[PDB]
RNA sequence: GCCCCUAACCCGGCCAUAGGCGCCGGUGCUACACCCGGUCUCAUCAGAACCCGGAAGUUAAGGCCGGCGCCGCGCUCGGGAGUACUGGGCUCCGCGAGGGCCCGGGAAACCGGCGUGCUGGGAGGGGGC
RNA sequence: GGGCAUGACAGAAAAGUUACCCUAGGAAUAACCGGCUCGUCGCGGGUGAGAGUCCCCAUCGACCCCGCGGUUUGGUACCCAGACGUCGUCUCUUCCCAUCCUGGCGGUGCAGCAGCCGCCAAGGGUGGGGCUGCCCGCCCAUUAAAGGGGAACGUGAGAUGGGU
RNA sequence: CCCCUGAAAAGAUAUCGGGGGUGCCCAAAGCUCGGCUCAGGCGGGUCAGAAAUCCGCCGUAGAGUGUAAGGGCAAAAGCCG
RNA sequence: UGAAUCCUGGCCACUGGCGGUACGUGAACCCCGGGUACAACCGGGCGAAGCGCCGCUGAAGGCCGGGGGCCCUCUUAAGGUAGCCAAAUGCCUUGCCGGGUAAGUUCCGGCGUGCAUGAAUGGAUCAACGAGGUCCCCACUGUCCCGGCCCGGG
RNA sequence: CAAUCUAAAAGGGCGUCCCCCGCCCAAGACAG
RNA sequence: GUGAAGCGGGGCGAAAGCCCCGUGGAGGCCCGAAGGGGUUCUGAUGUGCAAAUCGUUCCCAUGACCUGGGGCUAGGGGCAAAAGACCAAUCAAGCCCGGUGAUAGCUGGUUCCCCCCGAAGCGGGUCUCAGCCCGGCCUCCCCGGAGGCGGCCGGCGGGGUAGAGUACUGAUCGGGGCCCCGGUCAAACUCCGAACCUGCCAGCGCCGUAGAAGGGGGGAG
């Protein structure tokens, strides 16, 4: 009984988010139960969907003293049907580079959401076209891949916008020698707030002696202070199914790839894994023995 | 979704080349021709009603879909699917944009206000001209009152004034 | 030598009215060909091609000419149409996006009709100086 | 004449921090109020799938669409940097109506007791406490009811000074 | 710095406008001469196959031309020597 | 660091300090060669501290997470022990359950994968002391309900 | 009696003035 | 006021010891004047009595206590039970005089009359964006010497926009048998294609020997 249709992978988040949920509450929810896409309902007593938000939306918080609700940052959802096949929905996720979609039935009633985790798990019960990481892996020399490479001592302000904006799905963090120090994704920013510092527009300083009317960020956290340490690395001959199992289980969509000396030469993204399960090796690549 | 008045007027060039547009939304209209579509059976129908636009403007995809549902349901109930042909005549080619702060939509979308103002896709609309046919019906003269009622219901869902023109084929 | 007239051949201009498909005819002294050979110049896996030497055979094919049909194409022709659009003016209309009036210009698709290479130089042939 | 380089690419050799801060200025430029705008916010209307035993419209109102207000938030940067005292509360006055009660009327899926819905109507009323710096909100005992807004987010040359 | 669009049929033309690219690479991917014709399709042909080499027909470029985009190119600007 | 009392865990990767046989590197002087009738100049040799390298050091500045099967393993070393907690430290959050009030966003007592607690960076800890910050109870009252009259000076 | 300048939409109305079309009445039409 | 060590008596008791009363006079001990300090009312005052005061309520008050006179430490220096306090009403580095009329792309001011002409906020470069330079635009003078062009008509050219189209590249709804027919579209599509703008020549019109074109020089804003 291999899942083939969307109805076999539709998932229901453990928590309910409405338009009045604050970004701080949303971050607390995702700390406990990580999900790839959050449907937002118009109210507590209505199953109508006002839109969706992503884990990245919780990172739009500017200050803990400034009001910010989920309803102010709603994305347009990607909508799929429960009757569609798993491979077809995977194609739409690759096209838009989106981590999930809203599932509706034939009449448009909200059924649930489908995520990258769910599709990866469903394809786990199949046989990849390409079997080695070497066949599908993003090189460190590519111009604008969906994975970043950053030094461990960099400031998080340098890479923050690329993560929250979704231009990459994660970062491989390099030590001084070019080895894999760790992994940085939005989940690192959701688990911990060691990176966070409140900001805001200038205060209404009138009729008083106050010498610093605007908050300024001075000590900026370094990447290795909040990264995931000790992630397993992959080799070109690593099986693609071990990578897929990791990504499906933990929802981390970047895995570093190292040469024999441990130096990072690229990464495997969740989009690379889907490519192996759907088509096979990339153009000009060959599947090495596993 | 914003109120439809925000995208009613034609304020710029058509935005349709989907090979240059990242994340252009998919069309959410399942069918455009309803009833009896085969050309042989349409020869029985001898009357034509048209819901004609009175102004130029942009009709959003969801309004076209809402108009299509109410009219087709009414005709199915009162006229019968074998006794009419209904066609939604315009296609929502134009892509709508919105300038809102969002996550998971690009780094430039994180800058507030009118800095980097070019919007991300927000929907689709059909750009129509005065006199343009929005809905097209073929029917038998015995059902004239029902066809006019179906098109009156369709018009109540549309952002621009329209008028119903009835002529023989 | 010179002037005039004039098929197919040679060198051209414009580059489909010249192209494409099908059918029916015409042309052969000469000219163009198909054609006959490979010692020589030259040529290749291959005298098929290219190149050389020829003149038995043939208008079956090519070339050129005439006719018909369809497709394609062309037109300073009729309609489409003074329509669409537009330069200038307006205390003219409309809630508004926009429209209207006056002076001056003015399409396209399409439908119908007509057309289906024209022409410059030379050789050859004819007539005269 | 060729090369060795300035990528901030018509070419300095160059890290922070100031809430202990200072000077010159800027409404060429932010924060409060005001102006413009109204996406957002609040309020109204069209439509009628569907619910309502039957029955669209007693009560609702999916999918969509037309609006009003300036009451939340934003957008913009027009005025004000030789300066318009920055939240709330107290005190005191007035205005709006999109009416919570009180006056009038109608509908009801109005038997009565109650309830729900609409219309006219702003003369009067709309209070006392617990919690929090609050505003807002939740709650307690009452009550005819314990409406909401505007006035330089009314009012610090009137106070208070808990927060910022 | 470069291409297309914006750009309003001479020229010029901006925005933290839109879609992309550049800090190279190649002793050939540079020069020239000759020959040839590409993608794709069909018919026949021993392994042989959707796809190898061979014979034939069609094929306006649907290929190729290092590299973005736009432009150009068929007895060539492509392919082979 | 901060009386006393019970205690004070694991980590030397990093930033420092210190110790060290050999080796690499490491300035001037000096030595050798070339060059120059002499010099300038060019090459080599020798080579101190230091640095590289190897060790020690946390009551040095400090740090104390994952994955896997008590064991292995990854990342800049280790992997938060005894304790303590919605803390003057918890965003979510007026956290949940009790106390106290008619009603308690504060307070007290518990709970704890604790956004981001923890051991001389001191942990736990309140006897005595306090113009320290806070909650509750009794008494008390013009603080108030809700204002009135009087006295001295303006 | 344009604009700056203080306004108004979808929708409803034979309220009223008017224009056009279809059908009935050839005095056996519409209303009782 | 409390009452440490030490020292008496009495009581219970088997020993040790325990209990009561007294004596004694310790302590950065307690209450509280003087004295010292400076918490509250966020009281009065706030052009003050005062460039820091007054009332009230408070904290310490045998000690790391308060206080007179004399002495030492001096500015990149002192002194600090540490607040970057204090060092003569001056301190994240004193005061005096000197360098010194520091510099300021920034702000303020810049004084009589008439007459002639009369701008600009554009392009390029700049550690350039409140500055400046080279051009455009103004003015004045001189050289030069006959042509010039914000308009129109014509001849001969250029163009690819509006519209149109859906034929190349793409998008898109239906019907019929990969083709045919109908329909919806295109800033980064184009067979076609205006109005319109623009090049040369000729004419018209106007300007020009009271000086066209062109050139040089001064001053700009
Ligand atoms: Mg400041
Ligand atoms: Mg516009
Ligand atoms: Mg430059
Ligand atoms: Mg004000
Ligand atoms: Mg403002
Ligand atoms: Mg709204
Ligand atoms: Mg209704
Ligand atoms: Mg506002
Ligand atoms: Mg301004
Ligand atoms: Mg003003
Ligand atoms: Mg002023
Ligand atoms: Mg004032
Ligand atoms: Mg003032
Ligand atoms: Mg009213
Ligand atoms: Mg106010
Ligand atoms: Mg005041
Ligand atoms: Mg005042
Ligand atoms: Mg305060
Ligand atoms: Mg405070
Ligand atoms: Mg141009
Ligand atoms: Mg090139
Ligand atoms: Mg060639
Ligand atoms: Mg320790
Ligand atoms: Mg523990
Ligand atoms: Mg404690
Ligand atoms: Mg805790
Ligand atoms: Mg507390
Ligand atoms: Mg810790
Ligand atoms: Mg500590
Ligand atoms: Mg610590
Ligand atoms: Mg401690
Ligand atoms: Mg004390
Ligand atoms: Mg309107
Ligand atoms: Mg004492
Ligand atoms: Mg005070
Ligand atoms: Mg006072
Ligand atoms: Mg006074
Ligand atoms: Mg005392
Ligand atoms: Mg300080
Ligand atoms: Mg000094
Ligand atoms: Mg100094
Ligand atoms: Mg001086
Ligand atoms: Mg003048
Ligand atoms: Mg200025
Ligand atoms: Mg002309
Ligand atoms: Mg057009
Ligand atoms: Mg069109
Ligand atoms: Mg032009």
């Amino acid at each position: 009984r291999v899942p083939q249709f969307v109805r076999d992978v539709v998932e229901h988040p453990p928590f309910r988010v409405t338009v009045n949920t604050t970004l701080e509450t949303l971050a607390a929810y995702l700390r406990k139960f990580p999900v790839d896409v959050v449907p937002v309902f118009k109210s507590v007593f209505s199953d109508e969907v006002a839109g969706v938000v992503y884990p990245h939306t919780a990172l739009l918080l500017k200050s803990k003293k400034l009001d910010a609700k989920v309803g102010e940052f709603l994305n347009q959802p990607l909508v799929v049907k429960e009757s569609w096949r798993i491979e077809n929905v995977a194609e739409m996720l690759i096209s838009e580079s989106k981590w999930g979609a809203v599932v509706v039935d034939e009449e448009g009633k909200f059924v649930g959401v489908v995520s990258l985790r769910g599709l990866l798990s469903a394809l786990l019960l199949r046989e990849p076209k390409a079997k080695s990481v070497a066949a599908v892996y993003t090189s460190i020399d590519e111009k604008k891949p969906r994975v970043g490479f950053v030094k461990a001592i960099e400031k998080v302000s340098k890479i923050f916008h690329k993560l929250v904006g979704g231009e990459v799905d994660g970062y491989v963090v390099l030590n001084r020698e070019g080895g894999a120090a760790g992994i940085l994704t939005v989940w690192n920013f959701l688990k911990s707030r060691r990176w966070f510092r409140g900001s805001g527009e200038p205060r209404a300083i009138f009729g008083t002696r106050v010498t610093r009317g605007e908050s300024k960020p001075r000590g900026v956290a370094r990447v290795w202070r909040i990264m995931s340490r000790g992630v397993a690395v992959a080799n070109p001959d690593t099986p693609i199914t071990d990578v897929a199992r990791y990504m499906a289980t933990f929802g981390i969509y970047v895995v570093p790839v190292v040469d024999r000396n441990g130096k990072v030469i690229g990464a495997v993204t969740a989009w690379d894994v889907l490519h192996a399960y759907l088509y096979g090796p990339k153009e000009g690549r060959e599947d090495v023995e596993v | 979704a914003r109120p439809a008045r925000c995208y009613r007027r034609i304020k710029g060039p058509p935005y349709t080349r989907e090979e240059y547009i990242h994340g252009a939304p998919m069309i959410q209209i399942p069918k455009f021709d309803m009833g009896t579509t085969s050309a042989a059976a349409r020869a029985a129908f001898t009357m034509v009603a048209k819901l004609v636009a009175e102004e130029r403007g942009q009709i959003r995809m969801q309004a076209l879909e809402a108009a299509r549902q109410i009219s087709s349901k009414y005709l199915t109930k009162y006229v019968g699917d074998a006794n009419y042909y209904l066609r939604l005549n315009v296609v929502p080619h134009h892509v709508l944009r919105e300038n809102r702060m969002l996550a998971m939509a690009g780094a430039d979308r994180l800058q507030e206000g009118m800095r980097l103002a070019f919007g991300s896709p927000a929907g689709r609309a059909a750009r129509v001209e005065p006199g343009q046919v929005i809905f097209y019906v073929e029917f038998k003269p015995e059902h004239l009152a029902h066809v006019k009622e179906a098109l009156r219901r369709a018009a109540s869902k549309l952002p621009i004034p329209t008028r119903i023109v009835v002529e023989p084929k």
